[PDB]
C-alpha cells in the first residue's frame, strides 16, 4: 500500500475497532478507504475507515496485526479503496482478504467495492455446472452464474460437497478449451486452520490448484478479515467474469461472516436487531451474492457461480440468517442430519432442495434422463410388502445416489439410464454398488468375449462429449447402449449375483462384506 | 417559478455509513431537498443526497442514494432547488428506471414532457372512491375465499421461498397482459435476475413493444442498491402510478415486490440517524412511514389503482412489527404458510388466516358468499379435529367426524392448482379456473355428491371436470392393476 | 414432546435476548440524554 | 451483413473477418479460445465460419499449450465447441465441422470414435468421405491384428473375490 | 521490551476494572502491570491491560480483589504479557494464572518463562496427515478413536468415574507415547480440586518423591473473572512448551470449557460491551477460536485436548455449546445407566462420535 500523508494518531482501541484523532490541520481521510498504522519503524497494520466524525475523529476497523496496535501511533492514508491482486498469477495460492500470500508447508488489481451487474447486464443461465453427484445433477440442476445455497447441520458434508464440486472440474478443464474451464475460489470464513490445511492437501492431491485459489480467514483471525473475506473472494472471481470466463466462488461460510459482522456492530454500540444481529445484516449478504451473475452476451457472457454455505440448528430452517440467505439465493441443497447419520450420504434431502433457475441450464441428456426420475422419486416418497415397479426403481435410485467422490458425467448418466430402464430390477439392493463398479470400471462383455458393440464401451471416456451432444436416446447411441447394458446385466446375474447368493461360510460372508464396503466407497 | 434555494452551496460536515451531514452557510434548504456533490472525489458515479432532518439552522442530515465511498469532509455540495423528481407521462412506457428516474435500459433518451417530485400528499377524504367489484384472477383459492377487488389494495404475506413471487407472476400473466389500462412494476430489494426475467417476459409477450406502444413501466431498486435507494424507489414508482391515475384517469396496476424491504431500508437508515429503536429494532416511525406510503396507493374519483404487494415475513414470524403493521393497509390479505408448501400444496395459502373486504353478499353473489362461508367452516372444524387426530388417531373419532375429515381433506387437496408459470416445478400444464366453475365445483363437493371420487383426484387439478378426468384415469389404472393381479391366479 | 421442547428452548432464548436488548436500549437512551458540561479546570496550566 | 440482435434487442457486431484472420495465425489451439473470448467480450459473437476456423486450428495445432497438459484431447475440445455452438448458440454444424472431427479421429488413431462420427455424419450430412472411412478401417484392422482392439486389463478373467476394487 | 518497568498511576477503580494513567504512554494491550503499593493487601495485585482509552490512559482487569486500592497508586509494568514457568520442573506442581506454586512445596526453580498469549500455529505448521492417538482403552481406540491435535468433548457429570478415566488417560499417554499432561481447572470447585489432587497423588501420577507426569493449573470460582479467563491460556502455554521444545504428544484437560466461556462473558460485561444473543459476549466465537486454534498437531509435536463440556439448561442449541461443538473432533459420552450395569468405563458406544472414523484416516 502506498502512503500519502499522516492523517492523525491512534487514540482508543476497543478489541478489533479503533478511533483516531486528527493530525494538525485535519488533512482528512476519504470514507471507506484503507489506512496504514505504523506499528513499527518498518511495518504497518491495515485498517478500514468506517466513520468520519464532525470533531475530526476517524473510526477504524483494524484488519491485521491488531496485537501490535497501540494508542499514539501515527496513521497514514493511502487515499484509495482496498485493491487486491487478481489474475492467473494467484491461482494455486493461499491468500488472505488483504491479498497477502499465506505460506504453505511443503499484476492486475481488483476493487473489493464494485457494484453488481445491472438489469440489462444479465442473461438467463444456459450452461450447466456439474457437481459430480447424481442427486444434485439430476434433481437439483445448477447453471453457471447461479447462487445455490447449501444448508444443513454441523458435520453433514456441507464443505465436502463443495470441495468435491471444485475437484470435479479438474478432468473437464484438462480436456475442453481453457475458455470454458471453470476456475474456483474457495473462501474459508471463521473455519479451523487444520481444516484449511486438509482441504488444501485434498485439492493438491487431485491437481485442482492449477484452477483453484484458497482465501482463508481462520477463527483465530480478527473479525475484520472474517467480515471482509467473501468480498475479496468474489472480487477475485469477478476478474474472470468480466473477461468471458466462468468462476465457482464458494463461501464457507456466511453464518460465521454474519457473526463477525454482528461482533463488529455490537463493539460499535449499534441498535441490535432480531437475535442481536444488526439491522443491515441482510444487506451484508445482499451486496455480496448480487455480484455473482451471468453476464449478457454484450458483456462477454462470463459467469460467477456462488455456493454459499449455511449451518442450521436441529434442522431449523426458520432462523433469521438462514431465511435471509434463502431469500437471496436461487435455490438450496438441504442436507438432512437424519439421512447423513443413517449412512445415506451425501444426504441430499431432495424433498426440500430446489433449483429455481437451474432447470434451463441442465444438459439435454441429463434433462431427458432426469425427467422421469422426478416422477419415480415422487411416487417412491408417497409409497413410504407390495413392491411395484416404481418402488423397485426408486430403491435402486436411492442406492445409486450413495457417493463419496464426484462421478464423471458419462458414468453417472449411464448408470442412471440403466436403472431407469429396469436393468437393475433383478439386481439386489445391496449389490447395486458392485453392479455399478463392474459397469463403469470393468467390462463383462470383453472379459467373456461376448461383446458386439462397435464403439460404445465404458472404457472409452471420449464418448462423454458425444453423449452430451445429442442424448442417450438418440438412434446413434441408443442401440449400442441397450446392447451393452443387456449384456452386462445378463453376465452379472449369471456369474456374480448367483455366486453371491450362495455364500454361507462366515469367512466368505466377511469377504463379501469387505467387497461391498470397498465398492460403496469407490463408485 | 424557481426555488429560492437552488444553487445553495454547502460542505460535508460528517459522514457515517449512508448518512451525511451538510452545513450550509446561508441556511439549510427545506427537508426532502435533493443535493448533488460537486467534488470529483475520484468516484465512478455521481452522488446525490436527500435531506431528511434539520440539525440546526445551518446543518442538515441527509441520506445518500449511491455508495458514499471516497467521500471526504468539506466536500462541496450544491442544492438542486427541489425534491427528487421523476419522469411522468406516456414517454415512460416500456422503459426501465431507477430511484433517481434515470433510464437504465441503455436505450434512447426518455424525453419526458415534465417531471414530478416523488414525495406528494395523499388523496383527501373527499377524493375517495366508493366502487366495489371483483377481480377474477383464475386461482381457485383467491377467487373463492379471499376474492380481490378492482382498484383495491392486496397483500401477499410469506416467508422465504414460499411462493410470493410465483403468485405475483401468475397474477401478472392472468391480469396485466389482458389489461386495458397501464401497469407499473416496482422492484424493491429483490433479485436483479428476476427483473431481467420479467423484462424478457414482457418483451416476448409484446407487453413492452419497444418498436410500438408499450403499456408498462419498470422501476427497480434491488438488493445490491444501498439503503437510500431502496427507501425511495417505491415512492418514485408510486409517483408514476399517481400521474397515470390522475392526469389521465387511467386504470393502473401497481405490482410492488417486496414492500418489506422498504421498511427494512427505513430501519437501516434510522439506525444511523441516531434514533432510539422500537421493539425488535425497527425505527420508531415504522407505522407513520407505511401510512404515508400506503395512503397514496388508493383509488380516487379520477382513476383507479389496483395494487398487489408482496410482504416478506422474517424468520416466518408473522407477528413481526413490519408485516404486522401492513395488515391494516390492505383490502385483501393472502397469508402463505411454509408447512402447507412442504406438504406439496401450491399455492400455500392458509385460508383460515386470509381475509377479504368484498366478502359481502352486497358485493359478491349470494351463492359465492354461502359457498365460501361453508368452506371456511369446514376447514375450521377440520383444523379443530386435527388436534385430536394427531394424538390418538383417526379411528378415535365419531362417525360423522370421519365424514367431515374426508370432505375437508378433499377440500384441502382441491384448493391446490398448477400455475401456468410453475410448469417447470410442477411438470404439469397450468390451469385457469373460471369464477363460476370454482363456485359450482366447491358447492357440489360440499353437498357430498363427490364422496365416491378418490381423495387424490382433487390434487393439482383445475375445475371439477379435471377432477373427474383424473379420477377416471386413476380408475382405469386401478382396473388394469386388478386385472393383472387376477390373471396371476 | 420433541417439538414442544424445541419451541420451549427457542422461546426462552428469544425472551432472554429481547429482555436484554430492551434493558440496553433503555440504558443507551439514558446515556444519550446526558450532556457533558463545560470543564472548570486550568486549561492554560498545561 | 444483415442487422443482428441479442436477447435484449441490442444491435450486435457482425464483422467476424478480422477475428478469423487472427485465429488463422495461432500456433497452439488454446490461443484460439482466447480469440473467441475476445470476440464475445467485444460484442461480436462467433458464427459458423469462426467455429470452423477454430476447429481447423485445433486439428492443425501441435498441442493445447507450449507445455503438455495431463489429459490433452483434441476430440474433447472439438466436441465441446460443437456442443457450445449447437445448444448455446443455435447453429447447426455443417459438413465441414464434422469432416474436421472425423479427420481428427482418424489422425489420432481412435478408430472406435470414427465409427460414431461416421454414423453421425451420415445421419446429418449426405455422407462421409470414403478416404476417411478407409483410413479409419485401416486403423481398426491394424489395432485388431496387434491385439490392441481393447485394453489388456479388461480381457483378464476375474471372479467374485478376484476383483481388485482398489 | 522498551516498556519494562514503566511507571503509571491508578486513575479509576470501578469493581474489577481499573484504569491506569501512564505519563510515557500506555504499554501494549494484554500487558501485565504490578501494583507496587501493598499497603494493607494480603496478596499482590496485578492488572492486565485490555483496552486503551487514550494515548496515556489504559483500562485493565484485576486478577485479584481490588480492595484498599486508592487513586494515584503507583503501578509498574512487568515488561510484557503475563509470564508462566514452562519446563520439566513444573511436573507434579499446582499453579495459578500468574504461574505461582500454590502447593507450598518449595520454589519451582524454572529456567524459562513464556507469555500467556501466543499466536496460534501458522497454516504452514499444520501436520501433514491425521494420526490416531492410541489411548490404550478398547472402547475409545475402537469406536471413537482420538486424533493427535484434536479436541474431544467429554460429556457426563460426576458419578460416572470421570476422574478415573482422566487419570487413566494421563497414565496411558505417558506410558505409550511418552507425552506429559496438563490439567486446567476453570471455575472449578475448590473441594473437587483438592479431591483430584489427592487422587492423583494416590495413583502415583503425581509422585512427590519420584517423577510426576501431570501439571495442575487451578483457577477457582472464588477468584475474580479475570483469572478464570486466563487460567486455561496459562495451561495451554505450558502444554505448548512441551509440544514445541520437546516435540511430544501432550494432553490438555479443561474442566470445564463452559466455565471459560462464562468467565470471558463476565469480563466482557464488566467492560460494558453489549452482549450478543442469549447474553454471551459479542466476541464469543473469537474467544473460543483464539484458544482452540492453539490446540492442534504441528510438525514438531501435538496437543490433544480432552475438554469436559457442560450444556446449560439441557439446551444443545445454546450459543455456548453450539459454538463449542464447532471445534470438537470427537465426543465421549458417559452415562450413569452404563455405570450402574457394572460396565467400566461407563461409555455409551452408540452415543459417541468421531470424525476420523473414515478409511482415509484409519486402517
Ligand atoms: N459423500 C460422503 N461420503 C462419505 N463421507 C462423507 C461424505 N461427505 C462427507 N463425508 C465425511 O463426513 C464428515 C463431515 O464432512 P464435512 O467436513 O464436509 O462436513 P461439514 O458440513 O463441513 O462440517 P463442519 O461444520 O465440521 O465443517 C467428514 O469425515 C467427511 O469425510
Ligand atoms: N405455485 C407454485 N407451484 C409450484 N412450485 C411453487 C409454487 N410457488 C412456489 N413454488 C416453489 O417455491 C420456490 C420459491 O418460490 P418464489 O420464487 O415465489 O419464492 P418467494 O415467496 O418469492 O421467496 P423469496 O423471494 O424470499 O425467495 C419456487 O422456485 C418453486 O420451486
Ligand atoms: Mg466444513
Ligand atoms: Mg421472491
Amino acid at each position: 500500500f502506498k502512503t500519502t500523508e499522516m492523517i492523525g494518531y491512534v487514540h482508543s482501541i476497543d478489541g478489533t475497532i479503533a478511533t483516531l484523532i486528527p493530525a494538525p490541520g485535519n488533512p482528512g481521510v476519504a470514507y471507506n478507504t484503507i489506512i496504514q498504522i505504523q506499528v513499527s519503524p518498518t511495518t504497518f497494520a491495515a485498517g478500514l475507515v468506517f466513520n468520519l466524525e464532525k470533531d475530526g475523529r476517524i473510526g477504524i476497523i483494524l484488519m491485521d496485526n491488531i496485537t501490535e496496535v497501540q494508542s499514539g501511533q501515527k496513521v497514514m492514508a493511502t487515499g484509495q479503496l482496498l485493491h487486491i491482486p487478481v489474475g492467473a498469477g494467484v491461482l494455486g495460492k493461499v491468500v488472505n482478504p488483504l491479498g497477502h500470500e499465506v505460506p504453505v508447508g511443503l499484476s492486475t488489481l481488483g476493487k473489493v467495492d464494485t457494484g453488481a451487474p445491472n438489469i440489462v447486464s444479465r442473461s438467463p443461465v444456459n450452461y450447466n455446472l456439474l457437481t459430480g453427484f447424481k442427486a444434485v445433477d439430476t434433481m437439483i440442476p445448477i447453471g453457471r452464474g447461479q447462487r445455490e445455497l447449501i444448508v444443513g447441520d454441523r458435520q453433514t458434508g456441507k464443505t465436502s460437497i463443495a470441495v468435491s464440486t471444485i475437484i470435479n472440474q479438474v478432468r473437464i478443464n484438462q480436456q475442453i478449451l481453457s475458455k470454458n474451464a471453470v476456475i474456483s475460489i474457495y473462501v474459508s470464513i471463521g473455519q479451523r486452520c487444520s481444516n484449511v490445511a486438509r482441504i488444501h492437501r485434498l485439492l493438491q492431491s487431485y491437481g485442482a490448484l492449477r484452477y483453484t485459489t484458497v482465501m482463508a480467514a481462520t477463527a483465530a483471525e480478527p473479525a475484520g478479515l472474517q467480515y471482509l473475506a467473501p468480498y475479496a473472494g468474489v472480487t477475485m472471481g469477478e476478474y474472470f467474469m468480466n473477461r468471458g470466463r466462468h468462476c465457482l466462488c464458494v463461501y464457507d461460510d456466511l453464518s460465521k461472516q454474519a457473526v463477525a459482522y454482528r461482533q463488529i456492530s455490537l463493539l460499535l454500540r449499534r441498535p441490535p436487531g432480531r437475535e442481536a444481529y444488526p439491522g443491515d445484516v441482510f444487506y451484508l449478504h445482499s451486496r455480496l451474492l448480487e455480484r455473482a451473475a451471468m453476464l449478457s452476451p454484450g458483456k462477454g457472457g462470463g459467469s460467477v457461480t456462488a455456493l454459499p454455505i449455511v449451518e442450521t440448528l436441529s434442522n431449523d430452517v426458520t432462523a433469521y440468517i438462514v431465511t435471509n440467505v434463502i431469500s437471496i439465493t436461487d435455490g438450496q441443497i438441504y442436507l438432512d442430519t437424519k439421512l447423513f447419520t443413517g449412512g445415506q450420504r451425501p444426504a441430499v434431502n431432495i424433498g426440500l432442495s430446489v433449483s429455481r433457475v437451474g432447470s434451463s441450464a441442465q444438459n439435454a441428456a441429463m434433462k431427458g434422463v432426469a425427467g422421469k426420475l422426478k416422477g419415480i422419486l415422487a411416487e417412491y416418497r408417497k409409497l413410504a410388502q407390495v413392491q411395484t415397479i416404481p418402488m423397485i426403481r426408486g430403491a435402486r435410485f436411492v442406492a445409486l445416489f450413495n457417493q463419496k467422490q464426484p462421478s464423471y458425467f458419462m458414468n453417472a448418466i449411464v448408470s442412471l439410464y440403466a436403472c431407469l430402464n429396469g436393468y437393475l430390477d433383478d439386481v439386489k439392493v445391496q449389490y447395486v454398488k458392485f453392479y455399478e463398479y463392474l459397469l463403469v470400471h470393468r467390462d463383462l462383455g470383453i472379459m467373456y468375449g461376448t461383446a458386439k458393440n462397435k464403439f460404445f464401451y465404458m472404457y472409452v471416456q471420449e464418448l462423454n462429449y458425444l453423449i452430451r451432444f445429442f442424448t442417450l436416446n438418440s438412434p446413434i447411441l441408443h442401440g449400442e447402449l441397450e446392447e451393452m447394458l443387456k449384456q452386462h446385466t445378463h453376465l452379472f446375474l449369471q456369474h456374480y449375483q448367483s455366486k453371491m447368493n450362495a455364500i454361507k461360510s462366515e469367512k466368505d460372508v466377511k469377504a463379501l462384506k469387505n467387497l461391498l464396503y470397498s465398492c460403496k466407497r469407490a463408485v | 417559478p424557481v426555488a429560492d434555494h437552488k444553487g445553495r452551496v454547502g460542505h460535508v460536515s460528517q459522514v457515517i455509513g449512508a448518512v451525511v451531514d451538510v452545513h450550509f452557510a446561508d441556511g439549510v434548504p427545506p427537508v426532502l431537498t435533493a443535493l448533488d456533490v460537486v467534488d470529483k472525489l475520484g468516484r465512478d458515479e455521481p452522488l446525490t443526497l436527500e435531506i431528511v432532518q434539520h440539525l440546526d439552522a445551518h446543518t442538515g442530515r441527509c441520506i445518500a442514494m449511491q455508495t458514499t465511498d471516497l467521500l471526504k469532509l468539506k466536500a462541496k455540495v450544491v442544492s438542486t432547488g427541489g425534491n427528487i423528481s421523476v419522469p411522468v407521462g406516456r414517454e415512460t412506457l416500456g422503459r426501465i428506471f431507477n430511484v433517481l428516474g434515470d433510464a437504465i435500459d441503455q436505450r434512447g433518451p426518455v424525453g419526458e414532457k415534465l417531471r414530478m417530485p416523488i414525495h406528494a400528499v395523499a388523496p383527501k377524504l373527499a377524493d375517495q372512491a366508493a366502487e366495489d367489484a371483483v377481480l377474477t384472477t383464475g386461482i381457485k383459492v383467491i377467487d373463492l375465499i379471499l376474492p380481490y377487488c378492482k382498484g383495491g389494495k392486496i397483500g401477499l404475506f410469506g416467508g422465504a421461498g414460499v411462493g410470493k413471487t410465483v403468485i405475483i407472476m401468475e397474477l401478472i400473466n392472468n391480469v396485466a397482459k389482458g389489461h386495458g389500462g397501464f401497469s407499473v412494476f416496482a422492484g424493491v430489494g429483490e433479485r436483479t435476475r428476476e427483473g431481467t426475467d420479467l423484462y424478457l417476459e414482457m418483451m416476448q409477450s409484446k407487453v413492452i413493444d419497444l418498436k410500438g406502444e408499450s403499456k408498462c413501466v419498470l422501476v427497480y431498486g434491488q438488493m445490491n442498491e444501498p439503503p437510500g435507494a431502496r427507501a425511495r424507489v417505491a415512492q418514485s414508482a408510486l409517483t408514476m402510478a399517481e400521474y397515470f391515475r390522475d392526469v389521465e384517469g387511467q386504470d393502473v396496476l401497481l405490482f410492488i415486490d417486496n414492500i418489506f424491504r422498504f421498511t427494512q431500508a427505513n430501519s437501516e437508515v434510522s439506525a444511523l440517524l441516531g434514533r432510539i429503536p422500537a421493539a425488535v429494532g425497527y425505527q420508531p416511525t415504522l407505522a407513520e412511514d407505511l401510512g404515508q406510503l400506503q395512503e397514496r396507493i388508493t383509488s380516487t374519483t379520477k382513476g383507479s389503482i389496483t395494487s398487489v404487494q408482496a410482504v416478506y415475513v422474517p424468520a416466518d414470524d408473522i407477528t413481526d412489527p413490519a408485516p404486522a403493521t401492513t395488515f391494516s393497509h390492505l383490502d385483501a390479505t393472502t397469508v402463505l404458510d411454509r408447512a402447507v408448501a412442504e406438504s406439496g400444496i401450491y399455492p400455500a395459502v392458509n385460508p383460515l388466516e386470509c381475509a377479504s373486504r368484498i366478502m359481502d353478499p352486497d358485493v359478491i353473489s349470494v351463492d359465492h358468499y354461502n359457498v365460501a362461508q361453508d368452506v371456511v367452516q369446514m376447514l375450521t372444524k377440520y383444523r379443530e379435529l386435527q388436534d385430536i387426530i394427531a394424538v390418538l388417531g383417526i379411528d378415535e373419532l365419531s362417525e360423522e367426524d370421519k365424514l367431515i375429515v374426508d370432505r375437508a381433506r378433499k377440500l384441502v387437496k382441491f384448493l391446490s392448482q398448477p400455475f401456468q408459470v410453475a410448469e417447470v416445478f410442477t411438470g404439469m400444464t397450468g390451469h385457469y379456473v373460471q369464477l363460476d366453475d370454482t363456485i359450482d365445483s366447491f358447492s357440489g363437493l360440499l353437498m357430498g355428491t363427490y364422496d365416491q371420487v378418490p381423495e387424490m383426484a382433487f390434487y393439482m387439478v383445475g375445475g371439477i371436470n379435471s377432477v373427474l378426468e383424473k379420477a377416471k384415469k386413476m380408475a382405469e389404472e386401478a382396473a388394469e392393476l386388478e386385472k393383472m393381479r387376477r390373471a396371476r391366479v | 414432546q420433541q417439538r414442544t421442547s424445541s419451541l420451549y428452548n427457542k422461546t426462552r432464548q428469544f425472551g432472554i435476548t429481547a429482555a436484554l436488548i430492551e434493558i440496553l436500549s433503555a440504558m443507551s437512551s439514558l446515556e444519550g440524554n446526558a450532556m457533558k458540561g463545560v470543564r472548570r479546570n486550568k486549561f492554560w496550566e498545561g | 451483413a444483415a442487422k443482428k440482435y441479442d436477447l435484449f434487442g441490442y444491435e450486435v457486431d457482425t464483422n467476424t473477418a478480422p477475428w478469423i484472420e487472427k485465429i488463422k495465425k495461432c500456433k497452439y489451439y488454446d490461443e484460439a479460445g482466447e480469440v473467441l473470448v475476445n470476440m464475445n467480450v467485444s460484442n461480436c459473437p462467433p458464427d459458423i465460419a469462426t467455429y470452423n476456423a477454430t476447429l481447423q486450428c485445433i486439428y492443425q495445432s501441435p498441442s493445447k499449450q507450449s507445455t503438455p497438459v495431463d489429459n490433452e484431447s483434441k476430440f474433447c475440445a472439438m466436441m465441446d465447441l460443437l456442443e457450445e455452438m449447437q445448444h448455446r448458440n443455435r447453429l447447426k454444424p455443417n459438413e465441414e465441422s464434422w469432416t474436421w472431427v472425423m479427420k481428427e479421429c482418424v489422425k489420432s488413431g481412435q478408430f472406435r470414435l470414427g465409427y460414431c462420427i461416421q454414423q453421425v455424419m451420415e445421419t446429418e450430412c449426405k455422407g462421409c468421405p470414403a478416404d476417411l472411412v478407409k483410413a479409419n478401417e485401416a486403423n481398426a484392422q491394424k489395432a485388431k491384428t496387434e491385439g490392441k482392439e481393447h485394453p489388456g486389463h479388461l480381457s483378464q478373467q476375474a471372479g467374485l473375490f478376484d476383483v481388485k476394487v482398489e
